[PDB]
RNA sequence: UAAAAU
RNA sequence: AGCUGCUCCCUAGCAUGCUACUACCG
RNA sequence: GCGGUAGUAGCAUGCUAGGGAGCAG
């Protein structure tokens, strides 16, 4: 299970870079840091807190149509 | 190189290449198109024509494929393959493709010339992807006419601007406008080179004509200008994004109280933050741009974008815009264009200012909140898809009257095209319903909304204001001094002169002409800044003069007739000849010695 | 291989030394059936291999563009296809806590702003409408992301402070609405 | 001054949904994943280099060391090598970055191209008798 | 492989062949046709062999002149591309305080280290934390191996400009924090 | 025979 | 954007070797 | 009917070259 959360970091952090958020060194170090963070969390929670901690950072800009990829 | 097929979009890799636009075809799509039709050559990963050197058999249906490569019915190997089969042609997924029914239509479009408003008829009416691919090959069958004009050369140079030139016998000769741009070639021997961009206009009499140049090269007399053409991108974008609702208004915001003078408009500010787009029909300039303005006044954060085809048109906007808007406004609008002369305030290209217009040709790529397109009237499919394909927004809103002047379209010569079908939103206003509407004059004298009213509308208008100074002295036409087939009546300013004259205050108006050379000439003898009813659309004036010149069927259209007249606040006067029509408009004719 | 021209040729070759050694007849005439049989080998496979070649070329030449096609055809769709995947392993994943903040952002509760997870330090998120903040806004602590959060910095689009009571439905048409809350955990 | 990251690694889904519908990763189990592709930011490269600060200026005793290398020797008894002609080097693979500030034009195959198998040999028995610095 | 002499000599040899076997006539008959494709040949084995190895061997030739000169080309262009450079760095430096410090030497050779530390005309200073800034280019100006450097222009990690106001101690938690200080020799 | 393109 | 080392797969080419049948002389 | 010189196609070996990918330090 813990892998699916794990996997998910990944691609995610994978799109913030598509969407050169690297521009920034704080945000894109603060996100760095987030994720090699969680690649080495064992517990289940906080493995989550970490997560929209950082899945927020992705909110934050307006690059996603959320409510299209939202289509279900 | 695969794709999806024009009618299933099916992958295929397959295009007529005897039809013009090389579409891409599923397998069943492509063997009716050749089935049914002299189109045969049929393109794919290679060309298919028999490999055998000399043999040119290019109906596909006799062809085969050999080992690896395709051959003619003689020198086809001892093994091989039919290609035409069963009902079929060969292509990659061949077994995959499902096939439909729209081929026949289908040909249709793709072998007519553009002649008969039945080609168009169809184009505007079947399925939107059909619809581009029509707009496209239109577009290009326009454009290889557009080669069918003669060469001119020079024959003997007469000043740095006046020249006599020499025209090919026997050959279209085009006309002289600010449209045309001829590359010039000079040839040594050898050295057939090219010398620059030259644009042309008519001196004062035959042959000398004017000229604008790229550079200050010298001229010589073995010296030659070819029209330059011009190519045609391919689209991809529908015409119009699906339309849609929501529960509750998004992505913009209004004010409070700010501008009652907008009040009733309100209403229908709501309802276009509440769907994806929608459209507003009104008589002339009316509400039209005053109410666009107001909205975008209404949600201030939003970031707006104008644009239309006319350029006359979206300056009028702009100055309309800057009566009321924050500066904070640019008009991005042409590069190492404008052959006329257009906006004077700010940059051409920085896409940072919130109030961004341009005109369609020369958008740039990006996004916004919302954006207004106008002139809807005048555009075409073609345009609608290039809007929708370089900007990318939330809320459309489209604006026009489907009794102004359509998009002249050259091509078509036989019979006339109902307003319903100059394109897609058109369509859409006259079918099920323009979803919000306005009825009032707040622009014209009130006689002639009287006469307008009397005519194309069903007397379903009203205003404000009514005299005074108008006539419509029915002056016989005098000599058509045509230049080209474009129209010229010197006589016609033979009474202008009585006018140019007699004229108390009527010195600040403009002029509107028919035709452009009757235009220009009325800038020679000139009286004022004259325009041509086209460029006209979008500006109102207190004075305005016009001829026309014969009655042809070009002049005595009646939608010209309309937005024409209907471009004066306080002023106005009209010379037709005139069999019925001043007996149709209500001012006060005189005789050419009366004129006070 | 069998339907090619040379096998008729090799094939009468063979019935005809076939029915020869059966009707076992003199030795001058296999001399023929050996130099018309060796013949058809001969002028068989120097064309069964001929073909044979091409009939591999034709596969080392598709098993090559076919992957030479969908190859550029992934490297056109990352930033799409890589979206998709990832809100459906979201969706998989199932975590109210998530849910929530997603659903919030279909709606507009965009957090300009990291979410912290200290007991204090600040959070700053965006409000649209009042049924949001109803929705959300309830006294003065906050419910977000499955969290609490004490209200404490209310302020509109003209960045200027705005009173906690006065939010309500009647005087709220009233409201530069991109309301900026600022808030901290409990 | 210029920082450069290493972005993530990219993710195989179908194969891990695979591997799961076939009873792997269940919670508990023996083996799970612990090797990925970590990420970095802009003060890698430096704050990495850095480690040399573990290096020290250190005296080695001398005398053992004087019989210590004389053990060592004798382990290298079977061998056998020498100078060789610029003619009969091999390099496997001819195409790896070119160090500074040659790659600012290509990979080795051109310089090991653009020079005869003497300037090699002119070079080689150039450095016999003076010293190059390098980066 | 279609105009040669032992072509002609084949079709002659097989003219006359399909002549006198229509004629089906003696058994020397049959020799002497026979005697054409075991005589006739052999010249049209070697001659239609061997000419189509001086092909291939030509054209591979012509192939690896090709792929030599397309290389000695890259060699032309490096050199040039490399002599260039060089010529452009130097083009950068020569102030007469170089060559004073070269004369002050017993020899005329210096350590390298030292040429930058006293000769450069522009110092770039990496600083990580407040504190750190603080206890060094603090001020406008300030002091560095033995000379006095001032301070203009600073800009961040992300490579955009910033004033030395919004350098202070509580400000720092806003910027991209590891700044990169310009300064240029004073005197 | 009317607009009008990195 | 390295130094090696092992391994698999694909392709070409050369040469050998070998096979045999087809052609010349013994 | 054998032996030596010329073809063919096939087979085996190997050697080179070229290209792709993975593991170890
Ligand atoms: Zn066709
Ligand atoms: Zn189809
Ligand atoms: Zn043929």
């Amino acid at each position: 299970k813990m892998s699916d959360v794990k996997c998910t970091s990944v691609v995610l952090l994978s799109v913030l870079q598509q969407l050169r958020v690297e521009s920034s060194s704080k945000l894109w170090a603060q996100c760095v840091q987030l994720h090699n963070d969680i690649l080495l969390a064992k517990d289940t929670t906080e493995a989550f807190e970490k997560m929209v901690s950082l899945l927020s950072v992705l909110l934050s800009m307006q690059g996603a149509v959320d409510i299209n990829k939202l289509c279900e | 190189a695969v794709g999806a097929c024009v009618l299933c979009n099916s992958q295929t890799s397959l295009r007529c290449g005897a039809c013009i636009r090389r579409p891409f075809l599923c397998c069943k799509c492509c063997y009716d198109h050749v089935i049914s039709t002299s189109h045969k050559l049929v393109l794919s990963v290679n060309p298919y024509v028999c490999n055998a050197p000399g043999c040119d058999v290019t109906d596909v249906t006799q062809l085969y494929l050999g080992g690896m490569s395709y051959y003619c019915k003689s020198h086809k190997p001892p093994i091989s393959f039919p290609l035409c089969a069963n009902g079929q042609v060969f292509g990659l997924y061949k077994n995959t493709c499902v096939g439909s029914d729209n081929v026949t239509d289908f040909n249709a479009i793709a072998t007519c010339d553009w002649t008969n408003a039945g080609d168009y008829i169809l184009a505007n009416t079947c399925t939107e992807r059909l619809k581009l691919f029509a707009a496209e090959t239109l577009k290009a069958t326009e454009e290889t006419f557009k080669l069918s004009y003669g060469i001119a050369t020079v024959r003997e140079v007469l000043s740095d601007r006046e020249l006599h030139l020499s025209w090919e016998v026997g050959k279209p000769r085009p006309p002289l406008n600010r449209n045309y741009v001829f590359t010039g070639y000079r040839v040594t021997k050898n050295s057939k080179v090219q010398i620059g961009e030259y644009t042309f206009e008519k001196g004062d009499y035959g042959d000398a004509v004017v000229y604008r140049g790229t550079t200050t090269y010298k001229l010589n007399v073995g010296d030659y200008f070819v029209l330059t053409s011009h190519t045609v991108m391919p689209l991809s974008a529908p015409t119009l994004v699906p339309q849609e609702h929501y529960v509750r208004i998004t992505g913009l915001y209004p004010t409070l109280n700010i501008s009652d003078e907008f009040s009733s408009n309100v209403a229908n500010y709501q309802k276009v933050g509440m769907q994806k787009y929608s459209t507003l029909q009104g008589p002339p300039g009316t509400g039209k741009s005053h109410f666009a303005i107001g909205l975008a006044l209404y949600y201030p954060s939003a970031r707006i974008v104008y644009t239309a085809c006319s350029h006359a048109a979206v300056d009028a906007l702009c100055e309309k815009a800057l009566k009321y808007l924050p500066i904070d406004k640019c008009s991005r609008i042409i590069p190492a264009r404008a052959r006329v002369e257009c906006f004077d305030k700010f940059k051409v290209n920085s896409t940072l200012e919130q109030y961004v217009f341009c005109t369609v040709n020369a958008l740039p790529e990006t996004t916004a909140d919302i954006v207004v397109f106008d002139e809807i009237s005048m555009a075409t499919n073609y345009d609608l898809s290039v809007v929708n394909a370089r900007l990318r927004a939330k809320h459309y809103v489209y604006i026009g009257d489907p009794a102004q002047l359509p998009a002249p379209r050259t091509l078509l010569t036989k019979g006339t095209l109902e307003p319903e079908y100059f394109n897609s939103v058109c369509r859409l206003m006259k079918t099920i319903g323009p979803d919000m509407f306005l009825g009032t004059c707040r622009r014209c004298p009130a006689e002639i909304v009287d006469t307008v009213s009397a005519l194309v509308y069903d007397n379903k208008l009203k205003a404000h204001k009514d005299k005074s100074a108008q006539c419509f002295k029915m002056f016989y036409k005098g000599v058509i001094t045509h230049d080209v087939s474009s129209a010229i009546n010197r006589p016609q300013i033979g009474v202008v002169r009585e006018f140019l004259t007699r004229n108390p205050a009527w010195r600040k108006a403009v002029f509107i002409s028919p035709y452009n050379s009757q235009n220009a000439v009325a800038s020679k003898i000139l009286g004022l800044p004259t325009q041509t009813v086209d460029s006209s659309q979008g500006s109102e004036y207190d004075y305005v003069i016009f001829t026309q010149t014969t009655e042809t069927a070009h002049s005595c259209n009646v939608n010209r007739f309309n937005v024409a007249i209907t471009r004066a606040k306080v002023g106005i006067l009209c010379i037709m000849s005139d069999r019925d029509l001043y007996d149709k408009l209500q001012f006060t004719s005189l005789e050419i010695p009366r004129r006070n | 291989f069998s339907s090619l021209p040379s096998y008729a040729a090799f094939a009468t070759a063979q019935e005809a030394y076939e029915q020869a050694v059966a009707n076992g007849d003199s030795e001058v005439v296999l001399k023929k059936l050996k130099k018309s049989l060796n013949v058809a080998k001969s002028e068989f496979d120097r064309d069964a291999a001929m073909q044979r070649k091409l009939e591999k070329m034709a596969d080392q030449a598709m098993t090559q563009m076919y992957k030479q096609a969908r190859s550029e055809d992934k490297r056109a769709k990352v930033t799409s296809a890589m979206q998709t995947m990832l809100f459906t392993m979201l969706r998989k994943l199932d975590n109210d806590a998530l849910n929530n903040i997603i659903n919030n952002a279909r709606d507009g509760c965009v957090p300009l702003n990291i979410i912290p997870l200290t007991t204090a330090a600040k959070l700053m998120v965006v409000i649209p409408d009042y049924n949001t903040y109803k929705n959300t806004c309830d006294g003065t602590t906050f419910t977000y992301a499955s969290a609490l959060w004490e209200i404490q910095q209310v302020v509109d689009a003209d960045s200027k402070i705005v009173q906690l009571s006065e939010i309500s439905m009647d005087n709220s048409p009233n409201l530069a609405w991109p309301l900026i809350v600022t808030a901290l955990r409990a | 001054v210029a920082f450069q990251t290493v972005k993530p690694g990219n993710f195989n889904k179908d194969f891990y949904d695979f591997a799961v519908s076939k009873g792997f990763f269940k919670e508990g189990s023996s083996v799970e994943l612990k090797h990925f592709f970590f990420a970095q930011d802009g003060n890698a490269a430096i704050s990495d280099y850095d480690y040399y600060r573990y290096n020290l200026p250190t005296m080695c005793d001398i005398r053992q060391l004087l019989f210590v290398v004389e053990v060592v020797d004798k382990y290298f008894d079977c061998y056998d090598g020498g100078c060789i002609n610029a003619n009969q080097v091999i390099v496997n693979n001819l195409d790896k970055s070119a160090g500074f500030p040659f790659n600012k034009w290509g990979k080795a195959r051109l310089y090991y191209d653009s020079m005869s198998y003497e300037d090699q040999d002119a070079l080689f028995a150039y450095t016999k008798r003076n010293v190059i610095p390098t980066i």
